[PDB]
């Protein structure tokens, strides 16, 4: 058994949402679907044929044909915004096995592009005898972004660390980035960009030694 | 009336009964399957088993469900002829649910009888008392079938309350017979998985 | 229903030991799966018991490194899971399923434990500042190079709340993390107000302030 599920399913308000997952073999009722939010365990929203566990709202339900499976949710709020996975047991083995997950956004967020803060190194540092050029990014929405750096509007490649994106309490996203350089390799440029790509457009910081 | 509620809320009794024993059924089953992964008795019969356990398992549930949707309707024939006819057609539910739990307990003594088979002397005693109790539960369900038969027939055309009654006490005898069955089929899963390894 | 034993950090080729304490129902009843999630992935099972039996099954990438047993009098399963690598870096749960006869979904989870898998060793951070240069100015210090996880920043022993943005930390090859913490002020601050950075790491008792100089 492969459990087969859509990375990313998006809704409006009030709209209604349908997941898939395919793959299950007979008998299906060994089946069920879990939502999880950031940081909280798992779940159980439905199992079986459709039932739903105690305290889980009507508004989600469970039905399946052949070997697709689908969980529905009407009048979907923005409360049920969540990763919602698929799960099921190989018969003869008793082998568990889920599916990929899909992330469910209700959409409303309007989009927001990064503010970027670029620092150079600083002189105690330097004085360390390193450097680090740090670029911070924040306030954005959709939460995915690319970076790229530049020295004298060269490409570099070397000494960067990126990290992934991350949700504020705004629900909007930060994401930060790291050039290591030696003080000999920063001073002897005369500047460097960060550059943040996030829908297609690019926001740019600059610093000099 | 106190006697016809006092059956209704004895009904729901053995129902709640039968659900906890498909639930050490299914327990038996799972157990099972984690040993024959490990162990491998001889293969495409053990694929026929597995698709009569999903059978059963399946039959079970539509049963369980049609009995718990019949006692949901006798008790509201309480508060308001039909008490007696669906207390007669609860009685035939838990009957049905008792021959396929006996079924699917008959498959689960198939299972370990093929496993104790490779890990080989207390079996044979095992042995000896399954039988026995399988032996007690056949004439149990083969006597509560031909009460139903009479009371069914007699519900058409009390013999009837006292059909009713002695079925009750038919159901619950059986019903008590399969436990000491499942303790049974519990205790030579444990006995099997204490000597792997 | 589950409670769980607490963060694991440990080396490539250790053992660990999981807990998962069950309380409230009859145990004989229990059936218990293992499941994973490394961090932002899916949920990945591993194996399961039936304490009543203490029969298991384990998918077959775990064979030969992972046992799960279950205990009665103290009511608690246990996953130990041996010769760790890196990527064995993971949340780990257990969850309990069969509540009722035909539910095979899993009902009940532990909080998870984290365990962290890496050849790294302690170590206290090193900070320097990130000094400013009309309206706001961001100015903040750097946290550099610290394991494991996690350090807290504050700013002005506290007092100073709003504006703040400690970032989530980067992991460097090396093995090592490093995070900024950045406050957004305003400029006619800078000659006036003092700014000083808090930093707290906890595993190798590492207490630092650091002011913040334009
Ligand atoms: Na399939
Ligand atoms: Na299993």
């Amino acid at each position: 058994i492969e459990l087969t599920q859509p990375p990313s399913v998006s809704v409006v308000p009030g709209q209604t949402a349908r997941i898939s997952c395919s793959g299950d073999n007979i008998p299906y009722e060994y089946a069920s679907w879990y939502q999880q939010k950031p940081g909280q365990a798992p779940v159980l929203v439905i199992y079986g044929d459709n039932n739903r566990p105690s305290g889980i709202p009507e508004r989600f339900s469970g039905s399946n044909s052949g070997n697709t499976a689908t969980l529905t949710i009407s009048g979907t709020q923005a409360e049920d915004e969540a990763d919602y996975y698929c799960a099921s047991w190989d018969s003869m083995t008793v082998d568990g096995v889920f599916g990929g997950g899909t992330k469910l956004t209700v959409l409303g967020q309007p989009k927001a592009a990064p503010s970027v803060t670029l620092f150079p190194p600083s002189s105690e540092e330097l004085q360390a005898n390193k450097a680090t050029l740090v670029c911070l990014i924040s306030d954005f929405y959709p939460g995915a972004v690319t970076v790229a750096w530049k020295a004298d509007s060269s490409p570099v490649k070397a000494g960067v660390e990126t990290t992934t994106p991350s949700k504020q309490s705004n629900n909007k996203y930060a994401a930060s980035s790291y050039l290591s350089l030696t003080p000999e390799q920063w001073k002897s440029h005369r500047s460097y960009s960060c550059q943040v790509t996030h829908e297609g457009s690019t926001v740019e910081k600059t610093v000099a030694p | 009336m106190q006697l016809l509620s006092g059956i209704v809320q004895q009904q729901n009794n053995l129902l709640r009964a039968i659900e906890a024993q498909q639930h050490l059924l299914q327990l038996t089953v799972w157990g099972i399957k984690q040993l024959q992964a490990r162990i491998l008795a001889g293969h495409t019969t053990w694929m026929e088993w597995d698709r009569e356990i999903n059978n059963y398992t399946s039959l079970i549930h539509s049963l369980i469900e049609e009995s718990q949707n019949q006692q949901e309707k006798n008790e509201q024939e309480l508060l308001e002829g039909q008490l007696l006819s669906g207390i007669v057609q609860q009685q035939n539910n838990l009957l049905r649910a008792i021959e396929a739990q006996q079924h699917l307990l008959q498959l689960t003594v198939w299972g370990i009888k093929q496993l104790q088979a490779r890990i080989l002397t207390t079996w044979m005693e095992w042995d000896r008392e399954i039988n026995n109790y399988t032996s007690l539960i056949h004439s149990l369900i083969e006597e509560s079938q031909n009460q139903q038969e009479k009371n069914e027939q007699e519900l058409l055309e009390g013999q009837l309350l006292s059909g009713i009654v002695q079925q009750q006490n038919n159901l619950l005898r059986a019903i008590e017979a399969q436990q000491h069955l499942l303790q049974l089929t519990v205790w030579g899963i444990k006995q099997l998985q204490a000597r792997i390894l | 229903q589950l409670v769980q034993s607490g963060a694991e950090v440990k080396k490539p080729g250790s053992s660990v030991k999981v807990s998962c304490k069950a309380s409230g129902g009859t145990f004989n009843s229990y059936a218990f799966s293992w499941v994973r999630q490394a961090p932002g992935q899916g949920l990945e099972w591993m194996g399961s018991i039936i304490p009543i039996f203490g029969t298991t099954n384990y998918a077959q990438k775990f064979q030969g490194r992972v046992t799960i047993t279950a205990d009665e009098s103290t009511s608690t399963a246990y996953m130990e899971l041996s010769s760790l690598r890196s990527e064995d870096t993971a949340v780990y749960y257990c969850a309990r399923y069969f509540d009722t006869y035909n539910n095979y979904g899993f009902a009940n989870w532990g909080q998870g434990t984290l365990v962290t898998v890496s050849s790294a060793s302690t170590k206290g951070p090193s900070v320097f500042p990130l000094a400013p240069s009309g309206g706001t100015a961001a100015l903040g210090c750097l946290v550099k190079d610290y394991f494991p996880e996690p350090v807290t920043v504050s700013w002005n022993s506290g007092a100073l709340t709003s504006g703040v943005h400690t970032f989530p930390a980067v992991l460097q090859s090396s093995g090592l993390y490093s995070l900024s913490s950045v406050v957004t002020v305003p400029s006619s601050s800078l000659g006036t107000q003092t700014y000083i950075c808090n930093v707290n790491h906890k595993p190798s008792n590492t207490k630092v302030d650091k002011k913040v100089e334009p």
